[PDB]
DNA sequence: TTTTTTTTTTT
């Protein structure tokens, strides 16, 4: 997998398999949940109206939040790649920044909130700190 | 959205004696404002058959006739076209005989008649309708007789014959027997020079895709163009035909099935989409001649700054892309030679430097631009490929991409994921300007005078800033000479630039004139400046200084070889820089604007 | 049956004060061109030039208007322009007066308090559109019984839906008397909660 | 422009055209009184400032603010008045006493308006005739016959007959009573007129 | 509007 087809996305989750015996109790539960054989039927008809009625953009403060988050995300990748340069890595790019913005939009669309704020930018940034460190590992 | 008028109503500002004597009174038109007596004369000065009428006027003039005309279209249009010849004889009887019969189109706003081929039921039989939709085939234009002129070599007389078929407004099936002995005594002989034929086509409108209920195969309808309406529609358009609806019966062997075939005898055609921008206002041309005179120093730079505001940095690249959007001057000598007048740009650099963005903008700005990739494009699918037909089964030459885009732009992104056997198919169509094909049963030469804008990711994934510019690009020194401008969009990790870049993109995510560059370049394209000996001795020197390695520098590598082919790219960039000024004579300030671009695009610096 | 909302006076000289229909009616936007500067308030659109094209609610442009056009002048939307005034004369039974709305006769009768030149030609469009669309509301409302009428009513405005709901309430009330059904005493407003 | 908060009080009552009393909105009402006060002071400042330096060019900025409060007045009396219609109905349809699924949605001062209206109405009613007037609340439909056959639908402690002869009301048990008494209960939801 | 054989362009 090239560092470029990989970079065509924005969020990487290395899914993990748990084989714990309490996890195996969860599995024993799920066994009969199939052996026997907020709802989607309204979730879909909710989305159908949410997507088509909200026009969210960013507020002035989210801008200076993201600028100072992204600049300091860049500012260390230099000393990261200038020494180790292990023939492959993943640095930040403006496409990923635009991905962050369009994620915050979708968060603040859950609430029909026509103006997003710091209410979700940091948690989205931490979600991304997970999603980029996954591909880092 | 409902099209209840051919003129888009939102932004238009920015017995049979009564009918014939009412149409004439309507066509007088003198005493109120003289709207049509200003059009009959207008067409007589252009030698036209038919005139377009607005039924919206017929309403205000006489409602009863306007309603009787939209529901009995045949008996009313045979009386309209009579009381129109009558009214043209009332101006110039000499003209009123040059043409056999006049015609009369229609346009305006019909109430419920604005139908689609899906709604065109059988309650619209013999009723003016206004069908919208896409043309999806055409027929072969063929004559069709409407009168013969015979002659008797024995009796020295001259007999005639009037013809009529089921595709008229009167509909009597005459036989095309071409009488040879009217009376058994004398023999006849036809005279083709004095007879009268007309044209005849048959197209097939089909419902618009985004208007179908998507469950079926969208419905169709058959149109019968005629009498110089003929070639007014090619496959793939969006037309608004305005024609009578008709059913034409038949009988094979004295026994008719009740089933009939219904056609639309068109009497006007309208392309819905406006596909050009020549309709500049006199106020607009005034603005243009102002702006072209205000400052001749800074109009090129001022033009290029406003090119793609959605992008930060890359001033040089915008400058060169503007030069592309203008173009040079194609000189063709007297003996028959030819020298190209286009500029081909190549952009290489690390990912996410807005390359694809520049391409997608140049696509929409210039008219007649074609997009293409580096894997969804074969070496033959770009220029021309041989195939056959399904109806005839004989070979022909389907035009590739770079032949459709003639006098246009071709945007090739990821030009590096294209195999070696595929680039080579371009070396003829990028310089000589025309494609030559000698396949099995095909020997042709197509005109493909176009210009190439290409984007390529460097080898090693990222531009190793230490190797050399020649090892970071895979292209061989034969293809690297065609593209006359090579821009290495190097990405740098200094903390400052990222700050303003983020500022800019985020401002863009919180939302010279844009629609003025269109007119300005569509106007300044035609100008054809001419060199002058003050600069022609400066270029002939900057080149001979470029060609000498010593004068270049040390610790400086060459991106592409300097040949006698960059010499006439200097000349092209120059006479494309004196096209923004609308100058018409290149001066020493031009031949110096276009030398620094080269000095910057040719030589790169290597680090260690 | 006893909740008598305040009706709409949007067709006469001036809208009523407490009518919730006119309140939402006048809120609709309208284009204006300003005649002076707009000091201390250029934040919305600090000062605004003179000769600027702006979009303002109708209620705002009621007091900001004078005969001399002191503060600003007005120009009608295209729905009332000369363009559409011929469309509505071709055949008025075809237009979607809900998209071109949803207050056509209500708005158009308040654009006569701006003493424009073409008033003698707007008050003739309305009259000749309402008369045109009448025999299709008199007959599709007194003759649509136990049907899904949500498609006979998809192209109407608030001045016409109020009549399509009065045709039905008189059809469904004679058809309930003919069938000996309007004798039983029933719960009036509690079946609305149920 | 302005008035985007008041127009969230109205665009809610306009969604309930049946006459069903929604929950009072103290929040938005306070939120619009605040904007009234804000614009009031921020305009009065420049009003008296246009007499203390001659800034008459601010005259527009008065109207744009003078009228832009009248709006916020209209859209807060209409709402406060409309909701006083959907309340009086609950005296001609339900009756003199309401269940607390209703008396829980009225703001605590509308109950005083109610208990005033109800009392004045009961005052007027008893004034018509000599003996305790004529209760015009009942009698909503022309009388058809003299006795009616009802059928209970919920439990109800012990309905009364004028002569002290009570009647228990279990579920699904039908009587034959004079329609002179059953009208109050049929129109609420307790009984039901079966033999139409 | 089907098989089968033979040549040449194309993915
Ligand atoms: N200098 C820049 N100015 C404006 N936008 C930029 C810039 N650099 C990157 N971007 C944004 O980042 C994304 C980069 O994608 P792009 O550069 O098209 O990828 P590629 O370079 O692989 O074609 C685009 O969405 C673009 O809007």
């Amino acid at each position: 997998f090239m560092p470029t087809i990989l970079s065509r996305f924005d969020m990487i989750f290395i899914v993990k398999d748990e084989h714990n015996e309490e996890r195996d109790v969860m599995l024993a539960k799920h066994v009969i949940t199939l052996h026997v054989s907020i709802d989607l039927a309204k979730l879909k008809k909710f989305i159908a109206y949410c997507r088509v009625k909200c026009g969210p953009r960013l507020s002035a403060e989210a801008a200076e939040k993201l600028k100072n988050r992204y600049i300091i995300m860049r500012s260390g990748a230099r000393q990261h790649e200038r020494d180790s340069d292990r023939r492959s890595s993943i640095p930040i790019t403006v496409r990923q920044l635009e991905a962050i913005v369009r994620i915050a939009e979708a968060l603040s669309k859950m609430k029909l909130q026509p103006f997003a704020t710091e209410a979700d930018v940091e948690e989205a940034l931490r979600l991304f700190q997970v999603s980029t460190l996954d591909a880092a590992l | 959205m409902l099209p209840r008028s051919p003129p888009l109503p939102r932004g238009n500002l920015w017995e049979l004696r009564e009918a014939q004597r009412d149409y004439l009174d309507f066509l007088d038109d003198e005493e109120d404002q003289g709207i049509y007596q200003s059009k009959v004369r207008e067409l007589i000065s252009d030698n036209q058959y038919r005139l377009i009428v607005n039924v919206n006027d017929l309403r205000r003039k006489n409602e009863k006739r306007a309603n009787r005309l939209l529901n009995n279209a045949f008996e009313e249009l045979v009386a309209f076209q009579r009381a129109l010849k009558d009214f043209v004889a009332s101006i110039d009887a000499t003209y009123a005989k040059q043409y056999e019969e006049f015609y009369v189109g229609l346009e305006g706003s019909f109430g419920s008649k604005h139908v689609s081929p899906r709604t065109l039921t059988s309650c619209f039989l013999s009723c003016v309708v206004c069908v919208e939709g896409i043309v999806t085939k055409c027929s072969l234009v063929r004559p069709k007789v409407v009168r013969s002129v015979h002659y008797c070599p024995a009796t020295k007389k001259t007999i005639e014959r009037r013809y009529s078929d089921l595709t008229t407004l009167v509909a009597f099936p005459s036989s095309s027997v071409y009488p040879t002995k009217d009376e058994e005594n004398n023999p006849l002989e036809t005279e083709y020079g004095l007879s009268v034929y007309k044209d005849h086509q048959t197209i097939t409108i089909q419902e618009m895709p985004e208007k179908a209920p998507a469950g079926q195969l969208p419905r169709s309808v058959d149109v019968i163009l005629d009498d110089d309406l003929v070639d007014k529609a090619k496959p793939g358009d969006r037309v608004q035909v305005v024609g009578t609806y008709r059913c034409l019966p038949g009988k094979k062997g004295g026994y008719t099935s009740g089933t009939f075939r219904t056609v639309l005898i068109a009497c006007n055609v309208k392309q819905m989409s406006k596909d050009a921008q020549p309709s500049f206002s006199a106020e607009d041309i005034a603005k243009i001649k102002k702006f072209s005179k205000t400052r001749s120093k800074d109009i090129f730079d001022q033009l290029a700054k406003s090119l793609a505001p959605s992008i930060h940095g890359h001033d040089y690249v915008k400058k060169a892309i503007l030069c592309l959007l203008l173009g040079g001057v194609e000189r063709d000598l007297e003996n028959g030679s030819h020298i190209r007048g286009d500029i081909n740009i190549l952009l290489i650099g690390d990912p996410s430097v807005a390359k694809s963005q520049l391409l997608r903008y140049v696509l929409c700005t210039a008219p007649r631009a074609i997009p293409t990739t580096g894997r969804g494009s074969s070496g033959v699918g770009l220029t021309a490929a041989v195939t056959t037909d399904q109806e005839t089964g004989e070979r022909r030459l389907e035009a590739g991409a770079m032949v459709l885009a003639d006098r246009g732009v071709v945007c090739i992104d990821e030009f590096d994921k294209m195999s070696d056997m595929d680039r080579t198919a371009i070396h003829e169509v990028m310089e000589q300007g025309r494609v030559t094909i000698a396949k099995a049963g095909i020997h042709a030469r197509l005109n493909a005078r176009c210009s190439v804008l290409a984007a390529a990711n460097p080898v090693y994934g990222r531009y190793d800033q230490y190797k050399t510019p020649m090892e970071n690009i895979g292209l061989q020194d034969s293809l690297l000479s065609r593209f006359d401008l090579l821009f290495i969009m190097l990405d740098q990790m200094d903390p400052e630039q990222d700050r303003e870049i983020s500022d800019h993109v985020l401002r863009m995510h919180r939302y010279v004139s844009a629609a003025f560059m269109k007119k300005y370049i569509h106007v300044a394209k035609i100008i054809k400046p001419v060199l002058t000996q003050e600069s022609a001795t400066y270029i002939a020197e900057e080149y001979s200084r470029l060609r000498s390695q010593d004068s270049m520098s040390s610790d400086t590598a060459r991106t592409s070889p300097v040949t006698a082919r960059t010499l006439e790219t200097l000349i092209r960039l120059a006479t494309a820089h004196a096209k923004a000024r609308m100058s018409k004579t290149v001066d020493l300030q031009d031949a110096e604007e276009a030398v620094e671009l080269v000095q910057y695009a040719y030589f790169k610096k290597v680090l260690e | 049956e006893a909740y008598f909302r305040v009706e709409s006076g949007a067709l006469g000289p001036e809208e009523n004060f407490l009518s919730l229909d006119d309140i939402l009616m006048s809120h609709e936007k309208l284009p204006v061109r300003t005649e002076t500067a707009m000091p201390r308030l250029g934040a919305f659109f600090n000062a605004v030039p003179q000769g600027s094209k702006l979009e303002l609610p109708l209620w705002l442009a009621k007091g900001l208007f004078d005969n001399k056009r002191r503060i600003l002048s007005v120009e009608l939307p295209k729905i009332y322009q000369e363009g559409w005034r011929t469309v509505f004369s071709a055949d008025p039974n075809v237009v979607d007066l809900h998209k071109m709305g949803p207050h056509f006769y209500g708005f158009g009768s308040q654009l006569l308090h701006f003493d424009s030149p073409e008033n003698a030609d707007i008050s003739q469009s309305l009259l000749q559109t309402f008369i045109g669309r009448f025999r299709r509301i008199m007959d599709s409302s007194q003759n649509a019984y136990n049907e899904d009428t949500s498609a006979l009513v998809a192209r109407l405005d608030e001045m016409e839906r109020g009549l399509f709901q009065t045709g039905q309430k008189g059809l469904n009330d004679f058809q309930c008397w003919e069938k000996g059904q309007a004798s039983q005493i029933t719960a009036s407003n509690l079946v609305q909660n149920y | 422009m302005f008035c985007e908060k008041a127009m969230e009080l109205i665009r809610e009552l306009h969604r309930a055209p049946e006459g069903q009393l929604p929950a009072f909105n103290e929040d938005g009402l306070r939120q619009v009184l605040e904007e009234m006060k804000a614009l009031y002071e921020q305009n009065q400042s420049d009003v008296n400032e246009a007499k203390s330096g001659g800034r008459s060019d601010l005259i527009p900025t008065i109207k744009f603010r003078h009228c832009s409060l009248l709006r916020n007045r209209r859209c807060t009396v209409a709402y406060l008045y409309d909701r006083l219609l959907r309340i009086r109905a609950l005296r001609w349809e339900y009756g003199s006493v309401l269940p607390n699924a209703l008396r829980f949605h009225m703001a605590a001062e509308e109950m005083e308006w109610f208990n005033n209206y109800k009392r004045s109405l009961a005052t007027y009613m008893r004034s018509l005739g000599g003996d305790e007037g004529l209760d015009i609340t009942q009698d909503m439909k022309p009388p058809k016959s003299l006795y009616i056959e009802v059928r209970c639908l919920k439990d109800y402690g012990e309905f009364e007959v004028d002569d002290g002869t009570s009647v228990l009301l279990k579920k699904n048990s039908q009587h034959f009573l004079p329609r002179w008494k059953c009208e109050q209960l049929i129109r609420q939801g307790v009984l039901e007129h079966i033999l139409s």
